[PDB]
């Protein structure tokens, strides 16, 4: 229940690649070398529960 | 009436109190003895400082200046030592004594034995962010103290209230450009696109009902001081009051 | 959940529920120990209403 839209700047480093999104546009840029950043913009979703117990969300 | 001294007292508020004495060379007294010593065929004087020394002046005390000092000998010249007091609470204004000793010089021999004492005061004398209605103060319990490298990292608003329906509030970030000589008009757009940019908190609307922990991740470099964004809203109109406070480096 | 030898597995308790985790213990054995002997206080010091109003069954 809310949306929210944020572009992208820093290339990032090697030790801190382990969250998910970082290390797609890390790889994903590994090939394709004209583009760096600027154009990886990053979105972001807020799931809520409204429910009476966990679940595992892909 | 050779060496004009003067103490300069600066207010480290997040600190102790800094008080640094300064030595001169007093060039209206110069002058004189340059006089004299052209007389007898010498350019400068050749003053020697032996035993300089500040005491905290009380019933009997002493302290240290902060960094290191030898026992040196110059022309035409300045030195400032430093030494750190104590940063009083309120009305207690402490004095010093600042004693020293000059020893003058001639042809090998003829040191006219000199020793000053100027006893003062030193008191020059020129963060809990309130919440300006009801006394709900904010503070963060490590605050000016990240260095995070693009990672996450979890912060703590201790919010004290006053224990009177203590489950009220809101926070959020605000990722947008807040939208504002010409140069004035781009520094202004720079500052407010690496605000509402550069950090996302991923709680966004935490919706506290007293600790926070509030991760963020932090996708761009730079000092941010004072973390502007950050604000709380509360049960009344518009309680939309910052915390203005914390500071991250992030590389 | 641990106890001397028993350790549990790891459960999951999210927000207000309840979950009940079970616990095996053996019986404990009557003629091996004596459950018989006044447990004891921690002062030496009062006279703690020395008459206690007790029987012998009920203490």
């Amino acid at each position: 229940p809310s949306m929210d839209i944020i572009p992208l700047n820093e290339l990032f480093s090697s030790q801190v690649e382990n969250v998910d999104w970082i290390e797609y546009v890390m790889s994903k840029i590994r090939a394709e070398s004209n583009l760096h950043s600027r154009d990886f913009i990053l979105l972001l979703l807020d799931f809520r529960n409204s429910w009476i117990d966990g679940i595992k969300l892909n | 009436l050779l060496n004009m001294r003067l103490r300069n007292i600066s207010l480290k508020s997040e600190h102790c109190i800094l008080s640094s004495l300064d030595f001169q060379t007093s060039k209206a007294s110069e002058q004189l003895t340059k006089k004299f010593i052209y007389p007898q065929e010498h350019n400068s004087f050749l003053k020697l400082n032996f035993q300089e020394i500040s005491y905290k002046l009380i019933d009997g005390t002493s302290q240290i200046e902060l960094d290191p000092i030898c026992p040196l000998k110059v022309p035409l010249t300045a030195f400032s030592y430093d030494s750190i007091s104590a940063t009083f609470k309120l009305v207690l204004l402490p004095k010093s004594t600042q004693p020293h000793r000059v020893k003058i010089t001639l042809a090998y021999e003829l040191e006219l034995h000199p020793n000053l004492k100027l006893p003062v005061r030193t008191s020059w004398e020129t963060s809990l962010v309130n919440s300006k209605l009801s006394n709900v103060k904010f503070k963060f319990i490590n605050s000016n103290i990240k260095v995070i490298k693009g990672e996450k990292f979890t912060m703590r608003l201790q919010i004290i209230n006053s224990s009177s329906s203590p489950l009220d509030l809101v926070v959020y970030y605000n990722n947008t450009i807040n939208p504002i000589t010409l140069e004035n008009q781009y520094q202004l757009h720079n500052k407010y696109r690496k605000i509402a940019e550069g950090i996302i908190l991923l709680s966004n609307d935490y919706k506290i009902p007293y600790f926070a922990d509030l991760r963020f991740i932090g996708i761009m470099s730079g000092y941010y001081g004072t973390l502007s964004g950050l604000k709380v809203l509360d049960l009344n109109t518009n309680e939309l009051i910052e915390v203005g406070n914390g500071a991250s480096v992030l590389i | 959940v641990q106890f001397e030898d028993f350790t549990s597995n790891e459960y999951h308790v999210e927000a207000s529920h309840t979950s009940r985790i079970i616990v095996p213990i053996k019986k404990i054995d009557y003629k091996k120990y004596n459950f018989e002997n006044t447990p004891i206080p921690r002062i030496f010091p009062g006279r703690q209403f020395i008459q206690s109003g007790l029987n012998e069954e009920q203490t």
